[PDB]
């Protein structure tokens, strides 16, 4: 059995407190031999190495980042929560003379208040139905916390064939953007006439329904 | 000098082939640091392939990737390659390289920017574009239009989206690019642009173009922009001419329901032949452009229906049904195919008859117009010489067999005005008449007057002998005005005109200017047999009291004498004289015998 | 309040034993009495007889009909009514002055009158003659 | 609240001779009218004549004609009170113009019977005279 | 097959470097034969560069090409090669290599296939294709359409031409690849295909596709097909309806001149308002496509003219002048130009009269036809319902003042058949009659036919009372035929119409279809005293003796009545008895006087 | 002065006679030292060495080909005239220790009778006139004897600017094919309206004239 590093899922903070990221091993304890490293994964594909080597520093790293070894876990004490710290970190150690990584933890920094999400369903045109294909796009914008995806409920019955959800991305104006796709057939478009996009953002149910006769 | 790295972008490597990447580093001493390779999947975590020390050496690899490890590191080139052989289906990931300072704090410094590498057995296909326009119509200024071009399939996740207006201008405030999504085959990404109706209706940009820089080949995609409606169509239905029938026999089958005010191109045009919808037999012309350069966007569509001549002369009213945003616009025409060249110039004014004059005590003037080809411009107005306005009754008679029409104007005026020979003017303005026609009606000049002499003749004995029926006739002779009304009464009850006839007045022989007439009251023998009293009344202007009456019945000896003769005294004298004759004769005989003795 | 009686052709020049229909149209309802007047004599009550005087009541209308009319029927005919309105306000009709016509063809009368004039001139002559006969005869008889 | 004398129910007049009507009423000096009509209900409305003359409201036809037969009823208005008369009836007859022979049927036939009786008696008496004469002359001869 | 010399195809070396070719040889011992090079220029003969002996040595060269080694044929797989140095403008030729047997008979055996090498001082461009279609319209099946694509500006690299249809099918035989030709440093060639019209009109292939093989890239090309030369155009002009002048409709009504079925593209459509040419006020719509399908078809053009309402009521005639290759088509709309009936050639049928039947004992059937323009081609004959021809006599009167002639048809047939109601038809044909005018006739509807019942009526005594005049009236009633002739006789002489008058026949009530008449003979008063004979006779068709007459004459005809004359006879006998009594009295008086005297 | 080998221009024969090709030198006489060679140039770019070495034979060469030295010229006696012998031959000798060639002689074998040539002029389309260029192509097919010349006469006046003629090629059905090109300008196309292609094949003048209005 190899080394399996299990980190956290999602952590929330606020500008004014102190967030501490822990990393628990599986094979044994984390002492001064495991060179603890923390690599920040920025959304623009620009990695930056912050605390690399427990007590070892690095040029360009602010003084608000510090790394300690509380018992047997690598603690990352961050005094503050700025707008440029909301990213994904990793826990790199040393086992079997090689580097061991794992699933990163997405840190969420709740700063600006929430707003109202924009729901807009794009029905397929006539050029796509010629190839016996159909795809509906429901773009979801204006939202800091990406909410769970919802089933494309057609005629009051959710479907499972072709139900995927893309990963949120960091856009401009300190916001995020996402969308959804529903690959269907052209034979079901002429029979059905009820397509909605139910979006649940912290209890707020925003649904924009439409009909077939409303287009043409 | 800032330390920067150079890594390849999208690389299409077949799985039957090996992938060889690179890691260019500059700005520092390349002969004093190590080199690592971090593998990041799209959905998993970070990995570690292996390391290699360029100066000297002595390194190992991971337990999972012990083979397939290539790290040709060229000291002078200062670039680390990485050859991966035997590519499977789980090698589609992004690799990176950084700098490891072993002789300084053991940490990381700068990193890469991205290396797209998708190992797929398929080949390179052309990405197809699909416009996606929402069906939400802008109701006000707050509602925005959201459109976007969908990219169905593309190997290199690196794809841009450019939106140019009617001209080559790039949108600055519209920078939206959603990441790709692996849906089994190739990828699927889109890009929406949020604009405003204030910058669309005020410009000439009727459609946008979303282009894709896929290897330098840009594809144009005309994305239309929806508009508004609120416009009524101009339905114009034309009729075929009377001489257009192609062919010696009346044959023709062409019409043009023209309707141009239709903003939504899909317009439903149908034909209803006497309520029945026409299934087939009509041609619909394609939608073209009516006017160019103007501000509103108007089109033009003409529907042609092929019919026959026999179905047109049967008074078949067609209807060009036009559907525009649910509104149904109907239009009914007149399938009459008869020319109107018949129109003479001669209008007459008729005084009212004596019967109506006495019945209503209000004369009715007449403005009789004839030979009217058309009646839509007909207007009969009645007035006096002083110009006093008066109401005019307008009624149209049945059309004459030749096709000509007629009309009369009735105006109610007092009889005293007619007695005062008052003048009245009827003004008619017709399209067939070159000029308005002015005419005057008044009482004729002074003429000799003579009241009628009524005479009621009883049926002849010979007529009664056939025991079939009796015709009671009253002769009315010697009246100068021809306006005379003769009626008959039964027990004082009016008799319908279907039971008797009155000959029109005919000039009196031997006396010019005087008129006479008859009236025959044909009565069944059973009715006349009951001693009925039959009378005829004669209403006539010259009469001192305007009406008289004459009587006759079975008596036929209805002389008026009160009581003169027939008394019992006549019988008394007859008897006393018989006695007187007897006594005188006896006395004479006795005288003779006494002469004898 | 009891004076709305109607009537019919009044003069009614007729031949002996002829037919006309009388009535008593009124806007009231009460006791009725037919009356007959001849000349200047007083009003008298009429007596019904079948086939000579027909009396059918058509509701508010009192139909009458006189057959076998002779010269004695010449005069004035009208129908009375009784108005017991606490004032004895008795009203009557207006009249129907019936006349009987002589039939001399309006022409034989002249011939008859001329003939009687001839006969009474013959009276003058013959009576003078038969008054002068007795005296002139007894003068010769006595001589 | 007022009445009016009906007048004669009928009237007779010679042709070419004046015929005068009458309307007697209890009023002081009320509005008078003459409404000529015919014997039966004829579709023509009644024909109003002139206004009459005098306080009574008497008509006048200086030269009446055969056409003037019919009813002549007079209309009286007394302070917005209406009342209908009964109506006369003009007519011509052209009577007998021969008065020489002792006018009166009964008169002439009675003198005819007297003619018979007196003529017979005044003829019989001469017979008695003749027989007396014959007897006396026969006595004279003897 | 068998080993063959392999030579490179085509190369492109800029003037300044060195071109390297190859001469691959396999199938024999390479270390036992020599190698030569033959330079052939496109337009000249053969040349010679040099040779090489792989066995001993001695590389000899030519006196003209001495400084150029080329040669240097020393590589693995006995690969024979060459390298030309200093490329000029005269080195553009094709080289070949063969095998030389020095130890045999010094002859030739195997050769190559060609090596294109043209020294050009230009870069790499893109060949542009151009379609070439002949201007020959297929008049029949013998004329074959010749079409081809032309390639210009293409560097020598062994190109080809393929002809693919819509279903992606390559032509088996018919592709002709013409050799290239150089002009001024540039080449060019075409490739035509010979097919047949029977395999083009019967298929869905509307255009050919001509591609090229320039570096592995393809390019499509559209090829058009001409249409027919010139057909016959049609002119169809419609008129607006009566309800076209409503209110909200813009420009009131419009005029549309549909002129379809027209091949030539240039067309001049103008409007003439009462002869004057309209300058402006019309919108000419672009010519579109009428029907889809193949190419030899027609198009469609729609005209539009803006008119008004005041000018429409002035009786204006429009004309849609369509200048089609000089031909002008004048169409008078809003006018009864054609399809308008007129007087025509009126055929009338006259039934025979009874007068000549009574006299001549025969009946004449007359077929009177008027309004005849010409008579030299007229054919009029009598016939029957069963097709039996009849003897027809042609009689023509003088010319009518209106300019039209007339004709008649006279036939004589037994009266009894005509009394049996046999249908006889008169055939009328003429050069001006599109169809014959066959009038079907028989006996007109016979009716009850009752004879008159004359009832002479005496004058009224009231009229005689005036002593002025009397009218004798004889009512004639109860006859079916309209015609009737009442005459009055005086003492056996006919009375002229100057003294009496008679009423026209009128229907009698109580019996539809039954007629009656009347009459009146005014007589003076002294005429009525004299007791003249007043009798009126009646002439009628239904009278069994053909004449009837009633007699009420003298001064009195008598009248029986009731016991009204009873007292008249009583008075007469009373007067007689007074006379007798007077006579007896006178006799007695005279006897008495004579006895006394 | 080098060796100039002057051969013949065009020779005609018929299947049933005997054609003899001669080769006269210029420097001297042709004896047994000059290795006389005859290389056949086939139209499909497939050279074949027939008689190579005066009396020396070669495998694959029929017995109907023979080479003799009559006096001082290399005579090539060919007993027969088949359909595969109509090509171009050469005279290769030996002078100055190198091979000397020259202009080949095109041999014509009159076998099948002549037919009627096909004349079809292709006017330029509208896509070529946009670049101020014009080129007319008059394809000449159905002819055994190569087309003599393509004389272009416009408005009754021949022109010399841009008058070339390609070389005939051997196509299928034992026939030949050729064409002609006339590079003109776009300004002269709108003014002129008379383009013909006069073809003279052994006196037969075949001209296919056309007009400008006949196209559009």
């Amino acid at each position: 059995s190899q080394a399996v590093v299990t980190q956290e899922s999602a952590l929330t903070t606020s500008p004014g407190e102190t967030v501490t990221l822990t990393c628990r091993s599986s094979t044994g304890a984390v002492t001064t031999s495991n060179y603890a490293n923390w690599v920040q994964e920025k959304p623009d594909h620009l990695f930056t190495g912050l605390i690399g080597g427990t007590n070892n520093r690095a040029p360009g790293v602010p003084a608000r980042f510090s790394g300690s070894l509380i018992g047997d876990k690598a603690a990352l004490t961050i005094t503050g929560a700025q707008t440029e710290d909301e990213a994904i970190y990793f826990c790199a150690l040393w086992y079997s003379n090689h580097w061991v990584f794992g699933g990163g933890t997405k840190l969420t920094v709740l700063g600006q208040p929430k707003s109202s999400p924009s729901v807009t369903l794009f029905p397929p045109s006539s050029e796509e139905l010629e190839t016996n294909k159909a795809t509906l796009v429901c773009t979801i914008t204006d939202f800091y916390p990406g909410v769970v995806t919802v089933d494309w409920k057609v005629d009051g019955t959710p479907v499972t064939q072709g139900m995927e959800t893309t990963q949120p991305s960091k856009q401009s104006n300190n916001k995020y953007m996402a969308s959804s796709y529903l690959t269907l057939t052209a034979r079901a478009w002429e029979r059905h006439s009820s397509y909605s996009c139910q979006v649940t953002h912290e209890g707020h149910t925003v649904e924009k329904s439409l009909s077939r006769a409303d287009c043409s | 000098s800032q330390v920067q790295l150079q890594q390849p972008g999208a690389e299409l490597v077949k799985p039957g082939a090996s992938v060889k990447l690179s890691c260019k580093a500059s700005g520092y001493t390349f002969t004093s640091y190590w080199m690592h390779w971090v593998k990041q999947r799209p959905g998993r975590g970070l990995e570690w392939i292996g390391r290699i020390d360029p100066n000297s050496g002595g390194t190992k690899y991971n337990e999972k990737f012990k083979s397939k490890a290539t790290l040709t590191v060229d000291k002078p080139s200062s670039t680390a390659y990485m050859q991966l052989s035997s590519l499977t289906s789980e090698d589609s990931a992004v690799y990176y390289c950084a700098r490891y300072d072993y002789y300084g704090s053991s940490y990381f410094d700068y990193w890469g920017q991205g290396t797209t590498l998708t190992v797929s057995s398929e080949s390179q296909s052309f990405p197809n574009v699909f416009p996606l326009v929402s069906c939400e119509s802008p109701l006000s200024d707050k509602n925005l239009v959201a459109m976007g071009c969908l990219a169905r399939d593309f190997l290199p996740s690196t794809i841009s989206f450019t939106w140019n207006y009617q001209n080559n201008t790039e949108v600055i405030q519209g920078i939206r690019t959603f990441p790709t999504l692996r849906t089994g085959g190739k990828y699927l990404a889109t890009s929406q642009v949020l604009l405003s109706p204030k910058s669309i209706l005020e410009g000439s940009d009727e459609y946008l173009v979303c282009k894709i820089h896929y290897g330098g080949k840009n594809r144009d995609l005309h994305v239309p922009i929806p508009a508004v409606a609120e416009m009524n169509p101009n339905v114009n239905v034309f009729v075929p001419p009377r001489d257009g029938f192609s062919g010696p026999a009346p044959r023709k089958s062409k019409l043009i329901c023209e309707a141009t005010n239709f903003t939504p191109k899909p317009i439903t045009v149908s034909w209803l032949k006497d309520g029945k919808l026409v299934e087939s037999g009509f041609t619909t012309d394609p939608v073209t452009i009516e006017n160019k350069g103007s501000t509103p966007q108007t089109y033009k569509v003409i529907s042609t229906l092929t019919i026959s001549e026999i179905d047109w002369l049967n008074l078949n009213v067609y209807t060009c049904r036009v559907d525009h945003r649910g509104l149904t616009f109907l239009k009914n025409v007149s399938s009459t195919c008869a020319a109107s060249p018949s129109t003479d110039i001669l209008t007459f004014t008729i005084p009212p008859s004596f019967a109506d004059i006495f019945l209503s005590k209000s004369a009715n003037l007449t403005c009789l117009v004839s030979n009217l080809a058309t009646y839509e411009t007909l207007n009969i107005s009645w007035a006096s010489q002083s110009g006093e306005p008066l109401e005019t009754k307008i009624k149209i008679m049945e059309s004459h067999p030749n096709g000509t029409f007629s009309a009369k104007g009735v105006a109610s005026v007092c009889v005293e005005d007619w007695n005062n020979r008052k003048e009245f003017v009827c003004t008619v303005t017709h399209r067939d008449l070159p000029s308005p026609q002015k005419k005057f009606i008044s009482k004729p000049n002074e003429v000799h007057k003579h009241p009628p002499a009524v005479y009621l003749l009883p049926p002849a004995r010979e007529q009664l002998n056939l025991r079939e029926s009796a015709t009671v006739t009253c002769l009315v002779k010697g009246f100068s005005p021809a306006d005379i009304s003769v009626q008959w009464l039964q027990r004082g009850q009016l008799l319908p005109q279907e039971k008797y006839v009155t000959s029109a007045p005919m000039p009196e022989p031997g006396a010019p200017g005087f008129y006479f007439t008859h009236s025959i009251l044909t009565v069944t023998e059973e009715e006349w047999n009951s001693g009925e009293t039959y009378t005829c009344v004669v209403g006539h202007e010259a009469l001192p009291h305007l009406v008289t009456e004459r009587t006759v019945d079975k008596s036929t000896e209805g002389e008026v004498n009160a009581e003169e003769e027939g008394f019992e005294n006549l019988w008394t004298t007859a008897s006393t004289f018989i006695v007187l004759f007897l006594l005188s004769l006896f006395y004479s005989t006795t005288v003779t015998l006494f002469k004898v003795k | 309040p009891c004076s709305q009686i109607w009537q019919h052709p009044r003069f009614a020049a007729k031949k002996r034993s002829s037919m006309v229909k009388f009535h008593c149209y009124t806007n009231h309802s009460g006791a009725l009495t037919w009356f007959r007047k001849r000349g200047s004599q007083q009003p008298q009550e009429l007596v019904s007889e079948e086939g000579r005087i027909v009396q059918t009541q058509n509701g508010s209308v009192y139909t009458l009909t006189i057959q076998n009319i002779q010269y004695e029927d010449n005069g004035i005919y009208f129908c009375k009514q009784k108005c017991d309105s606490a004032n004895h306000n008795v009203t009557d009709s207006c009249g129907t002055e019936l006349l009987v016509l002589g039939f001399s063809t309006l022409d034989q009368l002249k011939r008859r009158n001329t003939l009687k004039d001839g006969i009474i001139l013959i009276q003058t002559l013959l009576i003078i003659l038969f008054i002068i006969v007795p005296i002139f005869l007894l003068l010769d008889k006595d001589d | 609240a007022l009445r009016v004398e009906g007048g004669p129910p009928s009237l007779t007049v010679n042709l070419g001779e004046e015929a005068r009507l009458t309307c007697e009423n209890n009023g002081r000096n009320p509005n008078i009218t003459w409404w000529f009509s015919l014997q039966s209900n004829i579709t023509w409305p009644p024909v109003p004549l002139g206004p009459g003359q005098g306080t009574t409201g008497q008509l006048f036809f200086p030269e009446v004609n055969k056409n003037h037969r019919g009813l002549y009823w007079c209309q009286v208005i007394e302070n917005n009170i209406l009342k209908r008369s009964c109506g006369t009836y003009l007519r011509v007859r052209n009577p007998v113009p021969r008065p020489f022979l002792d006018m009166g049927e009964g008169t002439k036939n009675r003198i005819i019977t007297a003619e018979g009786i007196i003529l017979l008696f005044c003829a019989v008496v001469p017979g008695t005279l003749l027989l007396f004469r014959k007897r006396w002359q026969n006595e004279k001869f003897g």
